[PDB]
């Protein structure tokens, strides 16, 4: 709905940033099935499953953890090793919500630039 | 059949060829003196 | 096979573009609600700015023959793809089928029409003919994945054509011919469903109810 | 030589598939399309005879080269043409010759067929492709 | 270049006026125009150099178009024609046949009192020139040596002409 | 139709008028030529 990309922004930590910022360095996250220290051809074989499988989030370059920030709606920050509940189960929605959520941001960006030629 | 007079359209306006017919020609005069001056037929525009 | 194109595969169609003597790749793209007109996703500088592949995705749905096509329309499974015939492309986001727009907004060329999306797949407007590239390819053979395609329109008899100009590119049918490499994104034998693949939107719940969102949509 | 007799065999059988897209709106085939279709279906012969003389024997490298090659295209062209065909001349009493040379050459293909079987083990490679490409022309199978 | 000119006209230009005909009906509104084009073909079918075919094809453009036109827009060209059909010279057959359909297509449209429906009724001065060139042609066919084509083309014409204006005409001149 | 199908597929058999880019029509191009013919320097070769 924002066209915004998950990145770690410099000044401020775990950052929704935007697309014309958004290099690699900054927005590039991993899977990972535990926090315990190529380019194939095809559709490969499938390693993570919605629902089953407990997936952990980290940055790519600075290696940190998608954790909530200690005191629900907790925040959310990168830190160095992170807590033990940061796993993150994945649900697929239905083609109705995405496609919908994709046409509202169109709407909002063309509307807002309508009502600020 | 369609296909190609499409293409043809196309290609060429109407206002194009309204334009060279009405293009103005240059045709042969009778001179005050009685002599006929002919404009040259091979480097001037023509009917045809 | 790995290496040949069947019906029901996500591909997108990628060209290669000359600029200040840098070869910069393209994507043909469109949007469903509001614009209808293809324009160029730029797929080079990828490192630094984010390509939107979710309108780049076309779906290979129909892979006829010229006469099979032709008594398709005068009557009114995972097939190879071969040169010399007439296929339909599916946008997989908004539905709709790539589509020879009779309108024209190109001041520069004078017979090159528009390339665009359009509901239904009515009429020859939107199936495309197939053509080699090179002398090696030649017709009949099978297309394969990586091969330099020529996409000529079956109504208009006028190329998928990318112009250039003054550093501004954009797609259209015109006389001129440009090669179209189409790279697959999934392939049709993926009946397989339940796992995370790429391009998925998905919701990231953490315990139970809770899930990663923001605070709100307004900018 | 085997490839190139399968090369000329695709080509062929996409010219006769176009013909029969052609008299498929039609009613009836006049005596010109009689004609050419009998002159097209006697090379068809001579090519499957051809073939079936190159795998016999068995020869095992003639056999796993056309198993490997675009020959199942071509059977599953003819194997719609044959079943859209035999249901077409059938109708008209005065395509009798042409329906007999193109049950005929369903022989021919057949007899090939049988060839590439030859000296195949219960659950071999060439079997499976062939069942694969019967199982792809079912409707055609299933119409014959 | 007159040549050219006249190939031109009489292979490219005339007969596509000639199949556009019926397109000419219903221009009330170019009037002018139009009865320009007419004088200039009516010039054109008294050629010089003009062979057998060239001028067939100008003296059939100009009937079709004239056969199209209501009897507003030809009154000009029939006032030429009063001073030419009269004389009944070798150019008289196209002029006699143009006469004979107008005055035989429009007869109500100068014989009924209440006119040709929306072409309505005509007018004194239109019915004027019908009779002078009735009187015109009939005094000058008094005088001729007998030529079987002549009078064959002139009769129609007088016929049309008289069963096209009304009997009981009083012409106040 | 295999005339002009390969008429199309090569535009400059259309000569330079009919050119897609930097065309400037069929009846630009007569104006020009025109103006060539009326002017001895651009059509006649040189007096040398």
């Amino acid at each position: 709905t924002t066209g915004h990309y998950l990145a770690l922004t410099e000044d401020q930590g775990l950052l929704l940033q935007d697309r014309a910022k958004s290099d690699t360095k900054s927005t590039a996250f991993s899977f990972r099935a535990s926090k315990e220290i190529r380019d194939i051809e095809g559709m490969g074989v499938p390693e993570i499953k919605y629902g089953d499988s407990v997936c952990f989030v980290q940055h790519i370059a600075s290696g940190l953890w998608v954790t909530y920030k200690a005191q629900l709606k907790r925040k959310v920050i990168l830190h160095q090793e992170g807590h033990m509940d940061d796993g993150l189960t994945l649900q697929r929605c239905q083609r109705e919500e995405s496609q919908a959520a994709r046409i509202i941001r169109n709407t909002t960006a063309l509307f807002s630039q309508f009502v600020s030629t | 059949a369609i296909r190609i007079r499409s293409i043809l359209r196309s290609l060429v306006p109407t206002e194009d060829l309204v334009g060279i017919i009405s293009i103005p020609l240059k045709l042969p005069s009778l001179n005050k003196d009685g002599s006929i001056s002919e404009p040259d037929m091979a480097a001037n525009f023509c009917p045809d | 096979e790995i290496q040949f194109l069947r019906t029901e595969d996500e591909v997108v169609l990628q060209c290669i573009a000359n600029i200040h003597k840098e070869q910069r790749k393209f994507c043909l793209a469109a949007e469903g609600l509001g614009n209808r007109l293809c324009f160029l996703e730029p797929t080079s500088e990828a490192k630094y700015v984010p390509p939107d592949l979710c309108v780049c995705n076309f779906v290979l749905e129909q892979s006829l023959s010229v006469r099979a096509l032709q008594e398709m329309l005068a009557n009114t499974g995972h097939r190879t793809l071969l040169y010399g015939h007439a296929i339909l492309l599916r946008h997989s986001f908004s539905g709709m089928y790539l589509t020879c727009l009779t309108t024209s907004r190109s001041q520069t060329d004078k017979l090159a029409f528009d390339v665009g999306l359009r509901e239904n797949a009515t009429g020859e407007a939107c199936w495309w003919t197939i053509h080699p590239a090179s002398k090696q390819r030649s017709e009949g053979e099978k297309v394969r994945i990586g091969d330099d395609l020529i996409l000529v329109s079956v109504s208009s008899e006028r190329y998928l054509h990318l112009s250039v100009s003054n550093g501004n590119v954009q797609v259209d049918a015109s006389f001129m011919q440009t090669l179209w490499n189409v790279h697959p994104t999934c392939s049709g034998s993926s009946i397989e469903e339940g796992y995370l693949l790429g391009g998925h939107v998905v919701r990231l719940f953490h315990g139970h109810d809770e899930c990663l969102t923001i605070p709100s949509t307004d900018q | 030589v085997i490839i190139s007799t399968v090369d000329y065999l695709l080509r062929l059988q996409e010219s006769i598939s176009d013909f029969y897209w052609y008299y498929s709106g039609k009613d009836i085939i006049d005596e010109s399309g009689q004609h050419n279709f009998s002159k097209a279906l006697a090379v068809t012969k001579q090519i499957f005879n051809s073939l079936t003389e190159y795998i016999q024997g068995p020869c095992i490298g003639n056999q796993q080269s056309l198993a490997h090659s675009r020959l199942w295209d071509a059977v599953v062209g003819f194997l719609h043409v044959f079943a859209n065909m035999q249901m077409k001349l059938s109708q008209d009493s005065s395509q009798i010759e042409l329906l007999k040379e193109l049950l005929d050459l369903l022989q021919d293909m057949v007899v090939m067929l049988l060839s590439l079987l030859e000296g195949n083990v219960v659950n071999g490679t060439i079997g499976k492709q062939m069942v694969d490409t019967l199982v792809e022309s079912s409707t055609n199978v299933e119409m014959i | 270049a007159a040549l050219a000119l006249n190939r031109y006209l009489c292979s490219a230009v005339l007969p596509l006026l000639t199949r556009c005909a019926p397109l000419f009906a219903g221009t009330e509104h170019y009037t002018s125009l139009i009865d320009s084009t007419l004088q200039t073909i009516y010039r054109l079918s008294k050629g010089r150099s003009l062979t057998k075919a060239q001028r067939d094809t100008i003296e059939e453009c100009l009937l079709a178009i004239c056969n199209h036109l209501r009897p507003s827009m030809l009154q000009q060209l029939l006032r030429r024609l009063v001073f030419d059909v009269p004389q009944l010279n070798e150019y008289c057959k196209m002029p006699l046949k143009l006469l004979t359909n107008h005055y035989e297509q429009c007869w109500k449209y100068y014989c009924l009192p209440s006119g040709w429906g929306s072409y309505g009724l005509a007018v004194e001065e239109e019915l004027h020139l019908t009779e002078k060139l009735f009187w015109g042609i009939f005094d000058s066919l008094s005088h001729k040596k007998y030529d079987p084509d002549l009078f064959r083309m002139a009769l129609p014409c007088l016929s049309a002409i008289a069963g096209a204006l009304p009997p009981d005409y009083l012409d106040t001149r | 139709s295999v005339v002009v199908k390969l008429l199309i597929r090569r535009p400059e058999c259309f000569g330079p008028a009919l050119r897609g880019e930097g065309g400037n029509g069929l009846l630009a191009a007569m104006q020009g030529a025109i103006k060539i013919s009326e002017n001895p320097a651009l059509d006649l070769p040189s007096q040398g």
